[PDB]
C-alpha cells in the first residue's frame, strides 16, 4: 500500500485482517442447534415435483 | 464541463452502509441503514450547487 521514506514497506495486512468470510453475513442456520448451512429448492413452474 | 462535473458530484445517490451491520459484535443492539447524500429535489437546490 506504501513505501515509507524511512524505507518501511506497508503491507495489506498492517492495515487490515485478511480471511476467507463470506459475501454476506446475514442469513445464519442452524440445525437443530449444530451450525449449518443449506439450499432451498424450489420446483419450476409446470414441472413434476416427483 | 465545469458545470457537468459540479452536477455530478452534487446530485448523486451514495451508498452509506448499515449500523450494527452484519458481523456484528458479540452485544450489538440497534441496526439501523444509514443514509447519506441524496439525489436533488427542487430549482433552488440545484441553483445552490457551488
Amino acid at each position: 500500500l506504501k513505501v515509507n521514506q524511512d524505507g518501511s514497506r506497508v503491507l495489506l495486512r498492517d492495515v487490515a485482517k485478511i480471511e476467507l468470510g463470506g459475501e454476506n453475513y446475514d442469513i445464519i442456520a442452524e440445525f437443530n442447534g449444530q451450525p449449518a448451512s443449506g439450499l432451498g429448492i424450489k420446483l419450476a413452474t409446470g414441472a413434476n415435483a416427483l | 464541463v465545469d458545470v457537468i462535473t459540479a452536477i455530478k458530484a452534487q446530485n448523486a445517490q451514495v451508498a452509506a452502509g448499515q449500523l450494527g451491520g452484519t458481523p456484528p459484535v458479540k452485544g450489538q443492539q440497534l441496526n439501523a441503514s444509514i443514509i447519506a447524500q441524496t439525489r436533488l429535489t427542487s430549482t433552488e437546490e440545484f441553483g445552490k450547487i457551488l
